[PDB]
């Protein structure tokens, strides 16, 4: 994401805001919307179902 | 193309990595190659483990 | 260990300084840019506000001013030519 | 920091591999069992941010006119106050902070104007004392008067119900610990001979690794500051 | 002699108290509880900004909307099928 | 000791408090233009209707009056 | 701060787990094995609060003509004195609460004019007695004479009755404490040897938490104070 | 009056600043941050 970082704006100032999500510096929350892809596994077989 | 099923795991980790890189491009419309092959080896598709 | 935010003024062994910023995390976080958003482009609000009441008036006009804008080609309608002759 | 269902895995595919609660394909715990797991989870979390000094925190706290007594509740929080049980609230809050009680010791208290104010002294009339751990005293409120509590904090509540919080703050070191408490909890509730034995074991470990960590120092709990007695004493 | 100074009576329409400056908390929260002009003011920028460009020109606007007021009545009389001018001209 | 370094752009009490104060001091404009957003989103919709009357505004006067008393004269 | 429900829940999930009194969904303590619960917790409390010195309370004592006794009980209380019984209360609770009758141990005893009153001093002619823990005498009750109590409180009895206190206070720290206390109730009821041994388990994990967190101090029970007999010996 | 000088406003298309030139971190990250226009003279070295 150095690509990104050269090709932006990267100015704090911004006219964004959420009223409903304000916090100060000392909150950390992980994303509720996981973003995961789905890949190919066989099937185990031996696990009999 | 999985042919000699001895070799099944290699070849479909093979076409995992095609698949990502087709889904990375765009294209619209993907095919796993046959039914007798899928349904041969039991392939199944599902979220990787968190671990 | 952590640092108090109302501690300002913990400036025994030399003056300088007050440590005001940590007030300002913790009420106004994430909103600060906003803050600096506006005060930047701050005089133009400020010429907008001194023009308050005149431009409320050419607002109590809007409708009129659109029905006599449909005209503006037509209006002038070169009237020296008709006054010279109702001049006679 | 990492999500709930890291800590489901995690338990699925470490210890508690051999039980009858993961599911067939050992990756995570059966829906039976996880409020189980979430309450030895939450005391283990207790244990750790009470034994360590992890966690500093700080609330904002204003004074009204005719109150002495200020709890440190949810329910005199704006955020989460009820308006015709409570006319005022005094606890501030932001929208994404909501102040869940997480208080076990009081460390420092200032004042809005940066001078400190000693705390449970007896012999100083201008003083805050606590009746209990979580309330503050106050005998003299006046006007325009804030107060800012530097406390130790712990944990906030995992639930798992899409408004709890998932994350876990941990340091790394402090992983097979929590791992360590949760089987111990777990096996002695089987109530067998065998099962006691292995959670002898299991809590000694967790002993063992905590006082490790006390040892090295990982936590960088000591703290030492510049001597500031030598010139109140008047020495030269 | 009954004090009514404190931070409950206050809201978020009272103006700015001047003895208070001083104390950084009271500004902070001054400005933390009027965040909605703040919002309001952020997210029409641009359109305070062309309003801001073309004042110049609604500047005099203003000295004629009395003119205006009778010109838009009588504007109705005034089309009075505007081809008939060149003929009144030439006749 | 002193970590002040440029006093152009440097605050002693604080940027992030300086900016704040700022803004603080100069809330009335800030008020009194909020409080308008519908007024001034209409003259931002009728602008150029505006401005073209703008172009216009020095001719088509004319005493108009005048004009129309020609026209009944 | 949680109910006696949550409580309920808590045991149901943690130990107690395999005991025939959870119901089959394991959700919540049987009913017919509510009041045996109820019994335990009620004693860990008092255990608890009367080890730790954890409440700090107060209660206002007026005083009547003829008597000298006034035992510190809720039938002489404003909001829960009978009329036909006693004509006149001594103890007021107006403003909130309802003073159930939590009197461990009585620590200062202030005049309403702010001068102190000695307790249990032979010597001293203008001192209070206690002849029994609760009961407290003055030999001289006078006209218009106010004693203010402060004594240490143990947490209100828990009942489940619709009128009962539901609610439990007590630190986030000590709720293992307490479950323990109660297991160690349960499997020592049971009669059997391996009950017993898992019954001596939890008492001495019961005993080893409370240690812990004396050693940590968890609830600021230590006070120090400014010192005031060096002016008061003469010193310079 | 109020500033707007710092590393996120900077941009690769600004001109250098005279005050920093005496740091040394400036410089390194001024350099660095300009890599592509390196690359591209680096690339087409023959044509130059």
């Amino acid at each position: 994401s150095i690509e990104d970082y050269l090709k932006g704006k990267n100015c704090l100032a911004s006219p964004n805001y959420d009223p409903d999500d304000q916090h100060s510096s000392w909150r950390e929350d992980l994303p509720q919307f996981k973003k995961d892809r789905e890949h190919l596994t066989l099937v185990n077989t031996r696990r009999n179902r | 193309f999985v042919l000699l099923p001895e070799d099944a795991k290699k070849i479909w980790a093979d076409v995992d990595k095609a698949w990502g890189l087709a889904l990375e491009a765009g294209i619209p419309h993907i095919y796993p190659w046959s039914y007798t092959q899928v349904m041969r080896d039991g392939v199944i598709y599902a979220v990787p483990k968190v671990c | 260990s952590g640092h108090t935010p109302f501690n300002t003024i913990p400036n025994e062994g030399y003056c300088c300084e007050t440590l005001n910023d940590p007030i300002v995390d913790k009420m106004i976080g994430n909103a600060y840019y906003v803050v600096k958003f506006v005060a930047l482009r701050m005089p133009f609000i400020k010429n907008v506000s001194d023009n308050m009441t005149q431009l409320l008036a050419i607002h109590n006009k809007l409708t009129e001013l659109s029905a006599i804008y449909t005209k503006l080609d037509e209006l002038q309608l070169i009237h020296n030519n008709l006054d010279k002759l109702q001049e006679l | 920091m990492y999500y709930i269902e890291e800590l489901f895995c995690r338990l699925a595919n470490g210890v508690l591999n051999n039980t009858g609660i993961v599911t067939d394909d050992r990756g995570d715990i059966e829906d039976d069992s996880k409020p189980f797991i979430i309450v030895a989870a939450n005391e283990a979390l207790t244990r750790l941010h009470g034994r360590f000094n992890m966690r500093n925190n700080n609330v904002v706290v204003e004074m009204q006119e005719g109150r002495t007594n200020y709890p440190l509740l949810a329910k005199y929080a704006v955020q989460s106050y009820d308006p015709n049980e409570v006319k005022c609230p005094f606890i501030m809050d932001l929208a994404g902070e909501k102040f869940a009680e997480d208080v076990i010791r009081i460390l420092e208290v200032y004042d809005d104007k940066g001078r400190r104010r000693p705390l449970n002294d007896r012999n100083n009339p201008c003083s805050l004392f606590t009746p209990r751990p979580n309330v503050l005293q106050n005998n003299a409120p006046k006007a325009w008067e804030v107060l800012n509590v530097m406390y130790q904090a712990k944990h906030p509540k995992l639930s798992t119900a899409e408004d709890g919080y998932n994350e876990i703050d941990i340091p790394d070191t402090l992983d097979p610990a929590l791992d360590a408490y949760i089987a111990y909890r777990y096996y002695t509730s089987l109530n067998t001979p065998e099962s006691s034995a292995k959670a002898a074991e299991y809590l000694s470990f967790y002993d063992s690794i905590c006082r490790e960590v006390v040892e090295y120092d990982l936590t960088s709990d000591t703290e030492v500051d510049t001597n500031t007695l030598f010139r109140k004493r008047g020495w030269r």
